[PDB]
């Protein structure tokens, strides 16, 4: 499961069993981070993140793990947050370059494809290390419909109906499978996204947490934004009360 | 004109198993003459010569830079240079300065080492090669030299007669050009020998 | 220069005169303007002499290298695109007006490429200072699907017209026929002017030239 | 250890030791405290002397009229980061004529500090900063580390024995929002005091204060200018 | 003395005492780390690509999980190995193909694309600073002159044309399968080649799969357009095997 | 983003031996065998092209390659490395032609190609080539055969072999090769030296052979190879 | 040159004259100035022949890659944007106007002008040296909602009228019609040109 | 990265350079190569290491290089490194000529290459050139000259010297026989064959195993010749005939 001394120091070195451990160890960093979630609905995409309160001295809304990469595109991150922000900056520049060159909003699949190429590039050399995070990209339009993608440290990207990354990616996925998301409205999905985070959360190992929530669908007119304090708190109450 | 600044006349002729090359001996700046014994023909090997007409600096510069490349050729290659190859070497050298060229139009005259064959050529200031079976001319009195050569040249001339023809062609074409003269030097190239002569040209 | 190109039933044919001028004086009476690119692709060059020489040799150098790497019969459309991208990069400072003709798996093809890098594909064309004379003959007598010999004669007439009407054109008309079978480079196909014969002998008996210095180097 | 000489080497546990080693440099520096009200942002730092003959080290630095910092860790890395922050604030005023929002300046640090952690032969920044600023969104207290990560905080303490100060502020964090400026600084000083050993307390020579807010631009009070704040002191209890 | 090592020859692309490149050899084992097998077969009138489509969960968008890729209208490929490594090679192949046409004016031949990818793969084999790509590219397509083509390139930089070829985990067993089908001379039609490819993968893995469980890409003389078959069309060739 | 290593990967050991060159020599000494024979009126170059499977298309890739109209190549060692040297050789042949308007003397090509090989024994972040080259040519009405190797050293041969059984193939040639062969005879003794090291049955698909004469350099067609295989 | 494009319901129509000129001489009396950028995006060439053709190649290059990366036929908007960008980046060094017209699934038939590096969509557009002589005609003879055949006549008429007046325009009229079904390329010869007042 | 750096241009605890001294070992295993200075000329004599019935003999020489009109050198070590340095020697020689329009003085040409070889021992992190060189020539200042080049980039002017195999044995053999100020080219040619015969491995000596080049000043021109096979045959046999007159 690991290789000592020689074959795991550089990303320009293959292990005898055909593995790049530097990528795998960077993949371990995200597995240690708190869970990020996101599932595709009938008319959009919703994001949910558990944010572990390190200290009560931090502001409510600090360490935002939900980003606006473009007006219609939202990013959900898990892993070394410092890397997650640089990739958020790279993704922003890519969506900006596309409009500058072609004159319209970047297709989400292509945005994911492009950022994935940049991630992957950091897995081949001794000169640099792989990115220590994983991130999701969600969008909605009337033409392309609801779309959801996720990129990991190796540079791999796939489409999703439901997706989760971090501590309890397994605990989340089995709870996501339960949902008929192909038929559900995004107003409903928020409630369910909120409860899965609460179920996933370990309240006896980790101290406490905040719930981050994102929009991107028809109700937002195709623009990615934050779920209002009103709608979040209804979904937070729903999460606490169906936990029994 | 830029070529007009220094003047000069270089000419090459072909014969029966031989070649001849001739140049004026003048070094002068527009209004005045400075030197009477200026060199324009340079040996690029035993039996192979290059004559250079045009701007005196570029005449000297090209001769020195061709020597640089020729010596490296003769050292890297195990042989002495064939006339066609020198032509192409001068062509490349000159064309490299396509948009800032050396102001000289070279004439190559020699016998092929090994094979015996006579070879003459003249070139652009940007390296266009001209190969003929008779004569090539370069300088400020091209028109005068053309007029002589066309009227004077014959297909199979022996060394004795070839020298007389290339001389008379040079002597009289130079006497119509105000920027060429102060003596004429003639090299006759044979297999057995090389004959060098300075003529009793007009010193006006 | 006068250079011309022609498409016929079984292939293409290229034409050229043999005159080179330095200023307004005929430097070369027998210079070659039909240039080798591939065994079945040829190019006629008009304009700055050294420029048409280097561009054409450079193209041929890149075409042999391309055929070596692909193991295939070179394409004339490849020659044309290589040429024009090279010439466009130099913004017309390389004064090379080219008529490229050859045979592909896609049949007989004829292109013309100007120094600034513009190209056009056509059944017949003419470039150089004598181009006016040649197109006149072509527009007059060109037909689609001509016989080789009918096509060879018209081309000779087109170049001949250029030679006789243009002061920057003379010497012999060089022809190059390219067929789906092979290429025949008919150098000095037709030769209009002849004056080599004369009746004026201007010899000098050894010793008429006055000599001051003599030196002999034994070899 | 062989997973701890380069920033481009991941530990099998999924960690970068050279980042964590740089994080140790912050903890070794003298304590510094940042806190804010609804109107002001206050920095309070402890100056340190290597010997009694040498003067105390500078802890609080100027960035712009609306932004100030307190340092913890390596001096040169602090000075390098300070000059980058100043340059960014200058470029913002040069181009837009308006002061650079605190959030965005910190984001630039987060982006710049990240670069050296991912390139071979480079190293993390051996300094952690507490940033006090004032803009359209009111007062701000920010925290940066050797790891490019940064935090928006109601109050924070970094350096040696900063845990004691951290607990003090955590009890009184609900107090700060309605605080008068004079009451706000005393809260900052009282937290900084907790960091010191029982033998010693805050003196006019070893305490530095930085203040920015709605009323005034960023100001550093050092020696004689500091005693107004220290006088009026509830006594050190246990 | 087979398999000896000295220095850093196990870590960087330098020579062993035997004269081997272990880092290149490890890159081939990385192809099997994908956990998938790819098979390609050539007919008289066509070339066929086939690969296992494994979908762990219904949470994945099944339409986005593929190892079938388009480089050109005429040329397609199947990728075996590390997914991210494979995608990089595909993107570079498209770049090289489009670049070729811009310089030379005609569609890149399948053999030429392969050589270009191989020459780039060679550089990772000689320069010490970067690892080879742990992936495998099998190209198909029709040469306007030389008929249908099937080409494969290496992390080693080796490239070649084939009558039939496999890649990945069950490579060695499927190449032996293909040899037995080659010896006997069938009528290599579209159906024959498609089924030879499908039956090859259904025997070495032993599945008898649903149409959703595999991917099929084809190239044909009549229609040189590279096409991925979708569920309904694969289902036809699968019920055609059970006749 | 990247920037290469600037230090040599080939250094002197205490014995005075550049181990990486000798290790590169081991790569060629283990490759498929190849033979070249200078034959008075021409040159022949042959190699074992046994792909070790019927699935391969024997016509797709070649080991005997033309560099120009008058120069050819074969190798023993790594195929990918050889490709680099072929491409470099072809460019050098054209660079020479453009400057001098004359077919590059084989000796001059080999010197230029050998110098490229030398670079990789001293330059930073690179390993040497694991290939030895066999270069044939015709210039000045004379046949030429040369060997280039990982060292950057080059040799002239009347006849030689390399790869697997290069030692046995060499002694065979010492006894078998005599000066003043006709070219068609040389193809025989070339295929015979190849038979000494084979292992299997020879078909026109299993081996590849090129020839060089006054008419230039070409690779023999599969039909031509069959006629010599009797 | 004279070049022209017209929008209809199902797609677009693109026309041009067939002349290339150097000074007072015509060097090619039969040149097609309708270059494909993608399968259902064409462009009409005017200005410097070398400059135009160079832009056409790079535009077709980038749109091929862009098309493959999106795995979908490029948007006409996207096409126009790339031509517009090359034209702007070298507005002093490249001297050519290119009309870009085509069809896509998102927005149907579209016509774009890119002269000098600006971008505008129009119901129809004319360009080239001969465009000056037909500004009045197109303003008077235009109707919205023209059938494919009407648009075809409209472009033919306008280009015929320009070629007769303009010395830098001549030859034949090249017409392409781009719809969902495909591209229809036709040529209008000398005998087939519409007659007007000629005195 | 630094994990793979061999650190070639670095100091050893004793104050010496390892790669340079390891390069010295490579020279020892290469061919014996001697140079002797005479009153009316100077010569090089070297062991051929490329010997076989099957070698083609295309070039004039194996180890002797003409660098200049008035200069030649001989080589010992890695031949590829030798080719690189000799080509560079030919370049420096031509650059001097181009600039001053007269041939480069002997010492100066040697100094220039030594500066390149020395630079390779100090910076760049590259392996040094595993070659020792023997230069012979004539300039207008110091006349006939002989020089020795180390991979260290260090040089010295010699009247007689040797590099390569059994080098130390060959020089002490010369140290006894060399007659300072009294040596003619005929005397030096005979000494070369004498020193080689004792020093070489295969024992009998042959015209295929040795290479001799003479540099003479004839008719105001510096003449350099690589001796023909018929000439070497008479040189070996004249020593053989004297080896039969040494007993009674
Ligand atoms: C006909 C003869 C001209 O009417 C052709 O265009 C011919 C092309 C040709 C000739 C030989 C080989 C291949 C193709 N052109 C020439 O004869 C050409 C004349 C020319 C001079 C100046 C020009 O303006 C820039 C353009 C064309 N010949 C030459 O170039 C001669 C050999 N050299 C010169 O005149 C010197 N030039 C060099 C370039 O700069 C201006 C002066
Ligand atoms: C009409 C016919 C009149 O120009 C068109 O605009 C036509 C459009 C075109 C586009 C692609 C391919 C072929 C034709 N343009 C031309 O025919 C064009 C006219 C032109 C020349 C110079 C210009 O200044 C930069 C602008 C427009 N003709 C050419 O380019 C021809 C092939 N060559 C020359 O005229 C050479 N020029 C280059 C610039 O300096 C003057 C000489
Ligand atoms: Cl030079
Ligand atoms: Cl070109
Ligand atoms: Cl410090
Ligand atoms: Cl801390
Ligand atoms: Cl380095
Ligand atoms: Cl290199
Ligand atoms: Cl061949
Ligand atoms: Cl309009
Ligand atoms: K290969
Ligand atoms: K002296």
């Amino acid at each position: 499961s690991s290789i000592g001394t020689g074959y795991d120091l550089s990303a320009s070195t293959f292990s005898p069993d055909g593995r790049v451990f530097q990528v795998e160890y960077a993949m371990k960093a995200v597995e240690n981070s708190s869970t990020a979630i996101g599932i595709r609905c009938k008319d959009g995409v919703v994001f949910g993140v558990e944010k572990l309160v390190l200290s009560k001295l931090y502001e409510e809304g600090s360490n935002k793990r939900l980003f606006n990469v473009d007006r219609h595109v939202g990013m959900a991150v898990a892993g070394l947050l410092a890397d997650a922000r640089s990739l958020a900056d790279i993704a922003r520049e890519e969506a900006s370059n596309f409009r500058s060159n072609f004159g319209y909003n970047i297709p989400l699949k292509h945005l994911a494809d492009r950022v994935a190429m940049y991630v992957h590039a950091y897995t081949l050399y001794s000169a640099v290390r792989p990115f220590g995070c994983s991130f999701m990209l969600g969008s909605y339009s009337a033409n392309d419909g609801a779309q959801l993608y996720m990129i990991d440290p190796s540079g791999v990207s796939y489409g999703y109906w439901g997706c989760a990354i971090g501590k309890a990616r397994q605990a989340a996925k089995t709870e996501i499978e339960k949902l008929q998301m192909k038929e559900m409205t995004c107003r409903d999905v928020v409630k369910e996204v909120a409860k899965i985070i609460y179920i996933v959360h370990d309240e006896v190992k980790d101290k406490a947490f905040e719930l981050e929530l994102s929009w991107v669908g028809e109700l937002t007119k195709g623009r990615h934004e934050i779920v209002p304090k009103d709608i979040r708190e209804e979904a937070e109450k729903y999460a606490k009360e169906s936990l029994k | 004109s830029i070529m007009s600044y220094n003047g000069g006349a270089v000419m090459a002729m072909k014969g029966k198993n031989c070649v001849a090359i001739a140049a004026d001996r003048r070094f002068g700046i527009q209004a005045q003459m400075v030197t009477t014994d200026f060199q324009k023909i340079f040996p690029m090997g035993d039996r192979l010569y290059i004559g250079l007409a045009g701007l005196a600096t570029d005449v000297q510069t090209v001769a020195q830079r061709l020597k640089f490349r020729l010596n490296l050729y003769e050292l890297k290659e195990g042989r002495q240079i064939k006339p066609y190859t020198l032509m192409s070497m001068v062509a490349n050298l000159l064309y490299e300065k396509r948009f800032g060229p050396y102001y000289t139009e070279p004439v190559i005259a020699g016998l092929d080492p090994k094979t015996f064959k006579p070879f003459i050529c003249s070139l652009d200031l940007i390296g266009c090669p001209m190969v003929t079976d008779d004569f090539v001319v370069s300088g400020t009195c091209s028109e005068q030299m053309y007029g002589m050569c066309e009227s004077l040249w014959e297909p199979n001339m022996d060394p004795e007669h070839l020298f007389e023809t290339i001389s008379q062609a040079m002597l009289n074409a130079v006497d119509r050009d105000a920027v060429s003269g102060m003596g004429v030097i003639v090299h006759v190239i044979e297999k057995d020998k090389i004959t060098t002569r300075t003529l009793k040209a007009r010193m006006d | 220069t006068t250079i011309a190109g022609l498409v016929f039933r079984d292939g293409v044919i290229l034409g050229a005169d043999t005159r080179a001028t330095n200023d307004s004086v005929v430097a070369d009476k027998s210079c070659e303007k039909i240039h080798f690119i591939a065994p079945k692709i040829y190019c006629c060059g008009a304009g700055v002499a050294a420029d048409t020489e280097m561009t054409t040799r450079m193209a041929a150098s890149k075409m042999e290298l391309h055929a070596l790497s692909t193991g295939r019969e070179p394409r004339v459309a490849t020659v044309t695109r290589i040429l024009r991208q090279t010439l466009f990069r130099y913004q017309g400072h390389v004064g090379a007006s080219l008529v490229v003709g050859g045979v592909d798996l896609n049949g007989p093809q004829l292109y013309e490429v100007h120094p600034h890098g513009s190209y056009s594909r056509l059944p017949f064309t003419a470039l150089g200072s004598g181009q006016g004379a040649a197109v006149a003959l072509l527009e007059d007598r060109f037909q689609p699907n001509m016989t080789l010999e009918a096509a060879q004669e018209l081309l000779v007439e087109a170049i001949t017209a250029g030679i006789l009407s243009d002061l920057g054109s003379g010497g012999n008309v060089d022809a190059c026929v390219i067929t789906a079978g092979g290429a025949k480079l008919q150098r000095a196909l037709s030769t209009p002017t002849e004056p080599v014969q004369r009746a004026g002998r201007y010899r000098f008996a050894p010793g008429t030239t006055p000599v001051l210095t003599r030196e002999v180097r034994p070899l | 250890n062989q997973y701890d000489n380069d920033v481009t080497v991941w530990s099998p546990q999924g960690r970068i030791h050279q980042i964590e080693y740089a994080m140790e440099a912050v903890k070794q520096g003298s304590a510094t405290v940042g806190l804010k009200s609804k109107t002001h942002a206050v920095l309070v730092a402890l100056k340190r002397a290597q010997s009694e003959l040498a003067a105390h080290q500078k802890k609080i630095l100027h960035v712009d009229n609306h932004i100030g910092i307190s340092i913890a860790g390596l001096t040169a890395d602090a000075r390098l980061l300070c000059n980058f922050m100043r340059q960014e604030c200058l470029d913002s005023r040069f181009v837009f004529d308006r002061p650079l929002p605190v959030s965005r300046l910190v984001s630039l640090i987060g982006s710049k500090t990240q670069i050296p952690t991912q390139r071979y032969g480079r190293r993390p920044y051996g300094v952690g900063l507490l940033i006090a600023g004032y803009d359209d969104m009111g007062p701000h207290i920010f925290q940066t580390c050797p790891s490019a990560n940064y935090f928006d905080c109601r109050a924070m303490s970094i350096g040696a024995r900063s845990q004691s100060a951290r607990t003090y502020l955590e009890r009184h964090m609900s107090e700060f929002m309605e605080c008068n400026l004079d009451e706000l600084v005393k809260h900052g000083l009282r937290a900084l005091r907790e960091t010191l050993p029982a033998e010693q307390d805050l003196t006019t020579k070893n305490v530095s204060i930085g203040i920015v807010g709605k009323d005034l631009e960023f100001t550093i009070y050092d020696d004689d200018d500091v005693s107004p704040f220290l006088d009026g002191l509830e006594e050190r209890p246990q | 003395s087979r398999g000896s090592s000295a220095g850093f020859d196990r870590h960087i692309t330098i020579f062993s005492p035997e004269g081997r490149l272990y880092q290149v050899e490890y890159a081939f084992k990385a192809i099997n780390q994908g956990g998938l097998t790819s098979v390609a077969v050539r007919g008289k009138d066509c070339a066929v690509i086939v690969t296992q489509k494994k979908v762990p969960d219904k949470l994945l968008d099944s339409s986005t999980v593929t190892h079938l890729f388009k480089i050109t209208e005429s040329i397609g490929c199947v990728m075996t190995g590390m997914t991210a490594d494979s995608r990089s090679q595909v993107q570079r192949a498209r770049y090289e193909a489009a670049n070729w046409k811009y310089k030379y004016g005609y569609e890149i031949p399948v053999d030429m694309l392969c050589k270009r990818i191989a020459d780039i793969s060679q550089v990772y084999t000689q320069n010490a600073e970067m690892r080879p790509l742990g992936c495998c590219m099998i190209l198909i397509g029709i040469d306007e002159e030389q008929g249908p083509q099937v080409y494969k390139c290496d992390p080693a930089g080796y490239y070649c044309g084939f009558k039939a070829t496999a890649a990945g985990v069950k490579q060695t067993e499927s190449t032996s399968f293909l040899e037995k089908k080659v010896k006997k001379k069938f009528d290599w039609t579209f159906e024959q080649t498609v089924e030879t490819a499908i039956t090859c993968l259904s025997t070495v893995l032993s599945i008898d799969f649903k149409p959703s469980e595999i991917e099929v890409g084809v190239v044909t003389v009549e229609n040189p357009k590279f096409r991925i078959l979708t569920e309904a069309e694969i289902d036809a060739h699968l019920v055609a095997l059970a006749e | 983003a990247k920037r290469g290593y600037s230090f040599s990967l080939t250094t002197f050991s205490p014995s005075g031996k550049l181990v990486q060159i000798e290790y590169a020599l081991a790569a060629v000494a283990g490759g498929a065998p190849s033979v070249g024979i200078k034959a008075a009126n021409g040159v022949v170059l042959a190699t074992e092209k046994k792909q070790k499977s019927i699935l391969y298309d024997e016509r797709s890739v070649h080991k005997v390659e033309p560099i120009t109209k008058h120069i050819g190549l074969v190798y023993s060692g790594m195929g990918p490395d050889y490709r680099v040297l072929v491409h470099r050789a072809r460019k050098l042949a054209q660079q020479y032609y453009l400057v001098y308007q004359e077919p590059i003397p084989t000796a001059q090509l080999v010197q230029r190609v050998a110098s490229v090989m030398q670079e990789y024994t001293q330059s930073g972040g690179v390993r040497p080539f694991g290939v030895s080259l066999l270069i044939c040519g015709w210039n000045e009405g004379r046949p030429y055969l040369f060997q280039s190797d990982p060292s950057g050293a080059y040799f002239a041969w009347k006849a030689t072999a390399m790869g697997k059984n290069y030692v046995n193939g060499k002694t065979f040639l010492e006894k078998r090769y005599n000066e003043d062969l006709e070219l068609e005879d040389a193809i025989h003794t070339a295929i015979l030296t190849l038979k000494e090291s084979f292992e299997g049955q020879m078909t026109e698909d299993n081996i590849e052979v090129g020839i060089c004469n006054e008419a230039g350099f070409r690779r023999l067609t599969p039909t031509e190879v069959r006629d010599y295989l009797a | 040159t004279t070049i022209m494009a017209v929008e209809f319901d199902g797609g677009v129509v693109v026309g041009s004259d067939s002349r290339v000129s150097a000074g007072t001489a015509v060097v090619n009396r039969v040149f097609d100035k309708l270059s494909p950028l993608h399968q259902r995006i064409f462009c009409a060439l005017s200005g410097s022949a070398a400059d135009a053709q160079a832009i056409a190649d790079m535009a077709a290059y980038q749109l091929e890659l862009h098309g493959l990366e999106l795995e979908e036929p490029p948007l006409v908007l996207a096409a126009a944007n790339v031509v517009k960008n090359i034209s702007y980046k070298y507005r002093e060094d490249l001297l050519a106007h290119l009309i870009v017209a085509g069809w896509d699934q998102r927005e149907g038939g579209q016509v774009y002008g890119t002269m000098g590096g600006m971008l505008i969509r129009q119901p129809f557009t004319i360009g080239g040296s001969g465009s000056s002589y037909i500004y009045g005609y197109v303003d008077a003879a235009y109707k919205p909602g023209m059938t494919p055949e009407e648009c075809r006549r409209f472009t033919t008429n306008a280009i015929t009228l320009a070629m007769n007046r303009d010395g830098s325009s001549g030859g034949v009229i090249y017409l392409v019609t781009i719809t969902a079904a495909g591209v229809d390329h036709r040529v209008i010869l000398g005998d087939e040109l519409p007659k007007f007042y000629d005195e | 990265s630094r994990r793979y750096d061999s650190r070639t241009t670095i100091f050893s605890p004793e104050g010496r350079l390892y790669q340079v001294e390891y390069a010295m070992e490579a020279i020892g295993h290469a061919g014996t190569c001697l140079g002797i200075l005479a009153n009316d000329g100077v010569l090089l004599a070297a062991e051929r290491r490329n010997i076989h019935k099957l070698l083609d003999e295309v070039f004039f020489s194996e180890k002797i290089y003409k660098l200049n009109e008035d200069m030649a050198c001989s080589v010992a070590g890695i031949t590829s490194d030798a080719n690189v340095l000799t080509n560079e020697l030919r370049l420096i020689a031509q650059r001097y000529l181009l600039q001053y329009q007269e041939p480069i003085p002997c010492e100066q040409l040697v100094t220039a290459l030594c500066d390149i070889k020395q630079a390779y021992t100090q910076f760049g992190g590259k392996r040094p050139f595993g070659v020792s060189l023997l230069y012979i020539g004539w300039d207008k200042h110091y006349g006939f000259q002989l020089y020795q080049s180390d991979p260290s980039g260090n040089y010295g002017g010699w009247k007689a010297t040797c590099i390569g195999n059994n080098s130390a044995a060959a020089v002490s053999m010369l140290k006894q026989d060399y007659k300072e100020g009294e040596m003619t080219l005929k005397s030096a040619l005979a000494l070369a064959v004498k020193v080689l015969n004792k020093t070489m491995d295969v024992s009998k000596l042959s015209a295929e195993k040795v290479e001799i080049a003479t540099l003479t000043r004839e008719s105001g021109k510096t003449v350099i010749r690589v001796l023909k096979q018929k000439e070497v045959e008479q040189l070996i046999k004249k020593h053989e005939e004297e080896e039969a007159k040494a007993e009674r």
